[PDB]
């Protein structure tokens, strides 16, 4: 779904 | 008040000044650069900002290029579940973009077709078929002006074609390119008030 | 020129987030202090020019910073230690003496702070070991502490943490003192962001 | 795709 690092606004990647 | 309120628009300010320098970054082809800055708007967008939409705006513009900008290593993730390649991010990101900037369906179609090919593309390149049939599927089979490079990409990968020119002619660095031009054509193009004033103070 | 204006942003934008951060330091915002630090780190990596003023700037900034995270046993500020953060702070503070060209007898007191917070701290966690050697290594003056310094090698060997001198130590009263006398090697005028943002909000 | 200019030893996070 992602929504939730979305709406964190991450723009560097998890890993 | 005037001491939160003189915060926020510095915190603006500085926001948008290296939003500007990463685009530059970004289109000399500087990508060290432009994940340096992206790690500075990282840290900085956890302060107060207000609620601009053009600070809005920015960041959804910012992830996209990051997502692009990574899209070549399909072992790299941007959920904490590592479901989605980059690029599979990137398409997401696209659509909120298209949401936000109140675009038309005409407008963003060509370059949100640019998008899909290039994360199949990317797939089939390193021989990860089954991702790329996945990502295919989920990303135009209902997609009306994919159909005819769709059906290219089916058969590519049923032969695992690398040899097709969709394959031998596509240009990672073209299509980042391609996509900035995109972006930056629906930005208020106006120089930062940082660069601004150091323009006349060093004047 | 080119590649100067970067220069020249960067230096104002650093100045304004050390502005922030002895603003929140001084409120007890620990929390926006950390943020703010988390920035100007950032922004390091980043060409900067060299001037004097930021130099000063970062090491207080460093002092701060582990100062803050003094608590926290578990963080470390250098790569080959073993160190505890006020451990780190104690020789960022010798940078501070040096590069401000301060004098021994000023430095001397706040310093004491530091070692005496550095090995209380030790004992409020239980380590003991840790609080010897900082103890053995730091706070062996002589003269005013040997009152103290008795007080505390008593209390390692019987790990009394009920103590007064243990439980009556105040960290935030310990902070406080720490950044008023940073602060007072420092000028002292507005960054100029924040004045361009005055100017244009009235 | 620098682009530095610095080293560490300035560090002020852990």
């Amino acid at each position: 779904n992602r929504r939730l690092e979305l709406e964190a606004y991450r723009l560097g990647p998890a890993s | 008040a005037g001491e939160a309120r003189l915060e926020e628009a510095v915190n603006r300010w500085v926001l948008k000044f290296y939003f500007h320098e990463a685009l530059r970054a970004f289109r000399g082809s500087r990508y060290g650069d432009f994940r340096q800055i992206r790690d500075i708007m990282q840290a900085l967008l956890v302060r107060p900002l207000g609620k601009e939409h053009t600070v809005s705006r920015l960041l959804r513009v910012m992830q996209c290029l990051s997502r692009i900008e990574e899209g070549e290593n399909l072992d790299c993730s941007f959920d904490m579940e590592a479901e989605l390649t980059p690029l599979e991010s990137a398409i997401n990101v696209l659509e909120m973009i298209k949401t936000e900037f109140t675009l038309t369906e005409a407008v963003v179609e060509s370059s949100r077709k640019l998008v899909k090919e290039a994360a199949v593309i990317i797939c089939i390149k390193n021989k990860e078929f089954e991702k790329a049939s996945k990502i295919l599927k989920k990303h135009m089979s209902k997609d009306p002006t994919t159909q005819k490079l769709r059906n290219d990409l089916l058969n590519i990968i049923r032969e695992k074609n690398l040899a097709h020119p969709v394959i031998q002619n596509f240009s990672y660095e073209t299509f980042q390119q391609k996509m900035l031009r995109f972006l930056e054509s629906h930005l208020d193009d106006a120089e930062p008030y940082l660069l601004t004033m150091a323009k006349k103070a060093l004047k």
